[PDB]
């Protein structure tokens, strides 16, 4: 710089020394792989993630279990008033008179106003359980709305009622909650390091933020296998299978994520194996034909059904069956990526 | 051809 | 808040070395280039060395080149300043000044108490002179200061590289105004900078107690940075 | 969905008594500002290359 | 001269593929401007080394097979070896190259960007030059015209060679230097990468991750090719370099005697085309294996 | 009554379009026939700002007009010195997921936001030589799509959750909300007064608000698709919207209704951002087909196109005094021209 000033030869150097760094910086963040973990009901009811996290061995202190002392209770209300809510709808009356009452008082009881059980709502709940018709109706859950978790609440109601009651690691693990935003989290395999990046509880036009992860690794996926003969009575009789077969189109079909892997992981394997003896798929989808009593047979089809949308041929879509108690989610999600990451490579050599 | 060329040359 | 506060002064034997270090606190030490600057026991002050930030660049004076090394510990926040053979030119105060250089940035904004050193017993370049050493003022009336360089301190840029500091009897300098007008932070909107290419003039309205002292004024259009004489203001 | 649409009918009432001025003033109005500032523009009408911040 | 006739014929039209495909190589780097990376960048300088020894080598031996003097000269007689041996270097070591750079991104899938990877990559295919630049150099420096003495038609013909009579093992020393650094050095490399490559290619078919076997079929078929096809890539090259440096071997070590016969007249001629012909199979088979690069190709066609 | 209510806001909305209707003299177009063209514009690179390592989305001009701000969604916030291409500075953020930028008038603070529904102040001028988090407002529940400082201490931001907000960045609590529109809100500007601005949202809805009073003073709907980009003229009496939809609008705050559409049959890519020159004769749209247009406002004629970029063109800017126009991109460069 010898038309350059002592000032301006200065500051050359300090744009110099943030341009090492920039480098630097990159050079650390390119080492980082992003994986899109797509919401669904099934990731926006959010039990698998925290159960997930039991298996890396992050647990909960004290202080987090009364994070969710108000949400446990808050659950019982919000669960009891939707059965309240598909008794009306399905028209089945209250085998007791006095039920009805509690029901009303139920049906007043605002959600979020709740931060302490009470001892009139205790009794009024307790009762309304105790109705045969009530049994009935929860009996029928896969025709409403309701929370997978309700039995355990509402078996357990004493201790909850106990006005020292502190959450146990089960009670923690099956609170609700929807999400505000960008949830990002790091987790390191083999020297490598990913970043899972849950997009569920964003609830904005996702037209307008999806171009954001256009460049990803992998865009994974979260469906129930359970999920077959639940109708949900928002929906005007809609299978919510169909629902989860429509957003993954819709997404695997999207333009950004051409060169980006898809990873589907088929939840509620225990599920099915009850649910299959006394549902039989043939009645909710007509193309099914197998033993009819098989929960192999129904995984397979519904597999099938979800691979089928795949509107390429040449892109794979990797698997897996998880149990929610499985400790090989990590390292499928690394074989997955790694299997992605060598077909790239195939894909720029020229050898594929 | 009282000489051949290919006969003795070099590796190619 | 930020203090420079510098270790190492003492009565060295002539022929000797001393090493100084000025430890630095409450700022980004690593992104601030460092100058030493000297005072002599009666007379004016001196640029003495400058270590740039991330040490990719030294300049020493003339006089004191090649028996003096600077050094910087950036991960320990200290700088250092070697100096072998002492010869009696060397008995002065040595102050630590930190120095940053972006678009807009302030150099010289804050210097260190400064050590004492005794040891017992202007070629190619621009001098800044100050034809005046002593302007008694009564509080209330206008001061102006005058200074001249040899040739024009305004760059191509637009820039003209002329700072006005202060010294309080027992303080260490401090910034008034950098690059002909800019007022450094934290110093009243009473004193104001005004000069052409070659001459400057600084002027102290509503003058008070507090002004008392001696003006330096110095240039950085290039290396080695020569200060002034300076111009002394006393009560009446 | 009463309060919300008592809320949408109030604020289109209120929406509809601003005094609007014919199209032709705006047009007139609009053309005129950008005649009186046309030679400030350097975008529009380039300057000379010594005045330009820019590749001096 | 039919026979004559024959080899101009049949080494023109052999020259001729080997040229359109290298070049056709050539044009599809530059024109797309987004096909500059790592893997082009050694596929390109492959192609750039088989187009001078295709272009140089192959006219000199027509011209030796066609004419019974030198054309060229003394001048030109150092100036030709010593672009045939860079040429030959270049090609057959930027193929160990692509050996390991392949078995890099195939085998270990991790950091394959490596930072500064453009820069390395390139310095790494001019330090190739530089290694047979030196070699070409002593060719050229003893290649000049000698004497020699057919002992059939007895008669004391000049012809340009790589070394004087005078010494007697300046020629075998330098001939199995030469049949080590240029065929066994090399291929004993890409042996060890590409089946590595074709191991791990087959292990990843039966290992994909994936649920329902049926719905990867296809991939899985293909895996199992590309393993095939890169052992067959480490067999080509082998036998086409096996006669060339037999057949020069052999002549080096008789290097007094000159044998003029049918057998050793047929073997030169097979010899030096098998090992022109690799300069050919090393695009097309790439063009064999990619569909997108077969698109690419036939655009720049 | 539902049924009344309905029946009462088409009535109110018939009203409105008849009302719009008589206060509609001349088009533009017809007021501005016998007016000589701009003629070509050529503008070329005078400079260009790399560093970046992803996706640029948000860039801001300072006041000064040479030193600008823009972020990335490497997670890094720049300051450039334009004259120089020198890096004054360089600010990591907490989230990647950045959509905005802002640069303070004064020149002290910026403000950046994102898909973590913070909006983040950071001082430059500090003691200590570190560029700091001064604080962090947290009050929207959907992504912050824009910031624009009002003073140092009042900033307003548009959200994804439908709302507009006013802020005290000193106290942190939002002290105004603008609750009108019913799709998110993906544009604001403010006018150069700054006591009126406009806001356009995915209902295809731009609507003038008020700054002291808090609420909506008029609302216009020519658009049919989702407004991204919404820019005052300089005079402050009109404003310029850009949608998905090809079409550029501008719209007069007087007259109530929509004066011109700047379209071409070739142009069918969506708008990223609009801004005006310092006269308002020229538009400069940034477009998704990688190139920007600019297109005489008052004849509504393509005048010429910026072609450096080889991605989508995220953020467009023009200086206070109108010496150059940066515009950044997808390709994670930034260009100055003139």
């Amino acid at each position: 710089g010898c038309t350059l000033s002592a000032e301006d030869k200065a500051a050359v150097e300090r744009s110099k020394m943030i341009d090492r760094n920039l480098r630097e910086d990159g050079e650390k963040a390119r080492r980082e792989l992003k994986l899109l973990l797509l919401g669904t009901g099934e990731s926006g009811k959010s039990t698998f993630i925290k159960q997930m996290r039991i298996i890396h061995g992050s647990g909960y202190s004290d202080e987090d279990k009364r994070g969710f002392t108000k949400l446990v209770y808050q659950n019982i209300f919000t669960a009891m008033q939707a059965m309240i809510r598909a008794m009306d709808t399905l028209k089945i009356p209250y085998k007791y008179e006095h039920n009805k009452a509690h029901a009303q008082l139920v049906r007043e009881v605002d959600v979020e106003k709740v931060s302490a059980f009470e001892n009139p709502y205790v009794d009024a709940i307790k009762s309304l359980w105790n109705d045969p018709g009530i049994q009935e109706c929860y009996d029928r859950r896969r025709e409403y709305q309701l929370s997978d978790s309700t039995k355990y609440y509402l078996n357990d109601l004493d201790r909850v009622a106990d006005p020292a009651y502190l959450p146990t690691q089960q009670d923690v693990l099956r609170v609700q909650v929807p999400t505000t935003g960008i949830i990002e989290y790091p987790f390191d395999l083999q020297s490598v390091i990913f970043r899972m990046v849950d997009v569920g509880g964003l609830r904005s036009e996702r037209r307008k933020w999806i171009h954001c992860f256009e460049n990803v690794t992998s865009i994974m996926f979260l469906v129930a296998l359970s999920e077959y003969d639940q109708v949900l009575v928002e929906s005007d009789n809609e299978n919510r299978m169909e629902e989860s077969k429509a957003l993954f189109r819709t997404i695997i079909t999207y333009p950004w994520f051409q060169n980006s892997s898809v990873i589907l992981f088929l939840n509620k394997k225990d599920l099915l194996e009850e649910k299959i003896m006394y549902s039989h798929l043939v009645d909710y989808f007509p193309e099914y034909d197998g033993p009819q009593r098989d929960a192999q047979a129904a995984r397979e089809f519904i597999l099938k059904m979800f691979v089928d949308l795949n509107p390429d041929s040449d892109k794979i879509i990797y698997s897996h069956f998880t149990c929610a108690t499985d400790t090989e989610n990590i390292r499928f999600v690394f074989a997955a990526v790694k299997d992605t990451i060598l077909q790239l490579n195939l894909k720029e050599y020229n050898l594929v | 051809p009282r000489g051949n060329h290919w006969a003795v040359g070099h590796l190619m | 808040d930020v203090q420079l506060v510098e270790s190492g002064g003492g009565l060295v034997q002539p022929g000797g070395s001393r090493k100084l270090s000025c430890s630095a606190s409450g700022f980004a030490f690593s992104s601030f280039g460092m100058h030493w600057v000297r005072q002599a026991p009666e007379k004016g002050l001196e640029w003495v060395a400058y270590i740039s930030s991330g040490s990719g660049t030294i300049y020493y004076a003339d006089t004191v080149k090649g028996r003096f090394t600077i050094s910087r510990d950036d991960p320990k926040n200290t700088l250092f300043l070697q100096m072998t053979s002492l010869r009696s030119e060397d008995t002065a105060m040595y102050y630590c000044v930190r120095s940053i250089y972006y678009y807009g940035s302030s150099p010289f904004d804050f210097w260190g108490q400064g050590t004492t050193l005794t040891v017992s017993s202007g070629g190619s370049d621009i001098v800044m002179t100050q034809a005046t050493s002593s302007v008694p003022v009564t509080p209330g009336e206008s001061v102006s200061i005058s200074c001249r360089s040899s040739k024009s301190l305004l760059h191509s840029n637009g820039n003209t590289y002329l700072y006005w500091f202060l010294q309080r009897p027992g303080q260490s300098p401090q910034l008034l105004i950098y690059r002909m007008s800019n007022l450094a932070s934290g110093v009243p909107d009473r004193f104001s900078g005004s000069g052409s290419g070659t001459a400057f003039t600084l002027t102290i309205s509503r003058l008070e107690a507090e002004d008392v002292g001696v003006y330096y004024c110095m240039q950085h259009l290039e290396y080695p940075l020569t200060f002034g004489a300076g111009t002394k203001l006393e009560l009446k | 969905s009463i309060a919300q649409a008592r809320k949408l009918v109030e604020q289109l009432k209120m929406e509809a008594n601003i005094d609007r001025i014919k199209v032709s003033k705006a047009a007139a109005d609009l053309m005129a500002y950008c005649e009186a500032h046309a030679k400030e523009d350097p975008l529009l009408t380039p300057v000379p290359a010594s005045e330009n911040p820019f590749r001096e | 001269p039919g026979i004559l006739y024959v080899i101009p014929a049949v080494y023109g039209v052999i020259i001729l593929i080997g040229l359109i495909g290298n070049i056709t190589l050539i044009k599809i780097f530059c024109t797309v401007k987004s096909m500059r990376n790592v893997p082009n960048l050694f596929i390109s300088s492959l192609a750039l080394g088989d187009l001078l020894l295709l272009i140089t080598c192959a006219p000199v031996d027509a011209s030796r097979y066609l004419a019974d003097r030198w054309l060229f000269g003394r001048i030109g007689c150092k100036l030709i070896p010593f672009i045939q041996l860079t040429s030959v270097g270049v090609s057959v070591f930027t193929l160990t190259a692509l050996s390991a750079d392949r078995y890099k991104a195939i085998v270990r899938p991790m950091d394959i960007q490596a930072s500064h990877a453009l820069m390395k990559a390139c310095l790494k295919a001019a330090f190739i030059w530089i290694i047979s630049m030196l070699l070409a150099i002593p060719e050229a420096v003893f290649s000049d015209l000698h004497p020699f003495h057919e002992e059939s038609t007895n008669q004391t013909f000049i012809s340009c060679a790589p070394y004087p009579h005078s010494n007697e093992l300046h020629p075998k020393i330098h001939s199995m230097a030469s049949f080590l650094v240029f065929y066994v050095i090399p291929l004993s490399i890409i042996s060890v990468y590409y089946y590595f490559i074709a191991k791990n290619l087959i292990q990843s078919a039966y290992n994909l991750p994936v649920e329902g076997n049926i719905h990867v079929k296809k991939q899985i078929e293909s895996r199992k090719r590309l393993a095939k096809t890169v052992l067959v890539f480490v067999g080509l090259f082998a036998f086409c370099w096996l006669p060339n440096h037999v057949i020069y071997l052999y002549r080096s070590y008789h290097y007094s005697e000159v044998d003029t016969s049918m057998l050793h007249f047929v073997t030169s001629i097979c010899a030096r085309l098998l090992a022109f012909t690799n300069s050919c199979v090393n695009p097309f088979a790439l063009y064999l294996l990619s569909k997108s690069f077969r698109k690419q190709f036939n655009t720049q066609l | 009554e539902l049924d009344q209510l309905r029946q009462e806001a088409e009535q109110l909305k018939n009203q409105i379009r008849d009302a719009r209707k008589a206060c509609a003299d001349a088009t533009l177009s017809q007021i501005t026939n016998n007016i000589d063209p701009v003629g070509r514009i050529q503008m070329r690179t005078r400079r260009t700002l790399r560093g970046h390592l992803a996706k640029i989305y948000a860039m801001h001009w300072g006041t000064d007009s040479r030193l600008l701000v823009s972020a990335s969604q490497d997670g890094k916030l720049i300051i450039w010195d334009s004259y120089t291409t020198n890096k004054v500075h360089a600010i990591p953020l907490r989230s990647s997921w950045v959509m905005t930028c802002a640069y303070a008038p004064s020149g002290n603070y910026v403000a950046c936001g994102g898909l973590d529904n913070i909006c983040s102040i950071y001082n430059l001028k500090t003691r200590e030589g570190n560029v700091r988090v001064s604080r962090e407002l947290a009050g929207h529940t959907g992504y912050l799509s824009c910031c624009r400082f009002l003073d140092d201490n009042q900033i307003v931001t548009s959200s994804g959750d439908t709302t507009c907000a006013l802020w005290d960045i000193e106290t942190g609590q939002q002290t105004t909300t603008f609750t009108g529109h019913t799709g998110d809100v993906m544009s604001l500007s403010l006018a150069p007064d700054t006591r009126l601005f406009v806001s356009g949202a995915c209902d295809a809805s731009a609507k003038l608000w008020d700054v002291r009073e808090g609420m909506c003073r008029q609302t216009f709907t020519g658009h049919e698709s989702d407004i991204n980009a919404i820019c005052f003229f300089p005079n402050g009496n009109a404003f310029a919207t850009g949608s998905d939809d090809a079409t550029c609008r501008l719209f007069d705050l007087r007259a109530d209704q929509e004066l011109m559409t700047y379209s071409h049959d070739n142009i069918i890519c969506g708008i990223t951002s609009v801004s005006f020159s310092k006269s308002g004769r020229l538009l400069l749209a940034g477009y998704d087909d990688f190139n920007c247009n600019v297109w005489d406002a008052l004849k509504a004629d393509r005048a010429g196109v910026l072609a450096g970029h080889d991605n989508r063109v995220s953020c467009l800017g023009v200086t206070d005094d109108g010496m150059a126009v940066a515009t950044g991109s997808w390709d994670s460069f930034l260009k100055i021209w003139n």
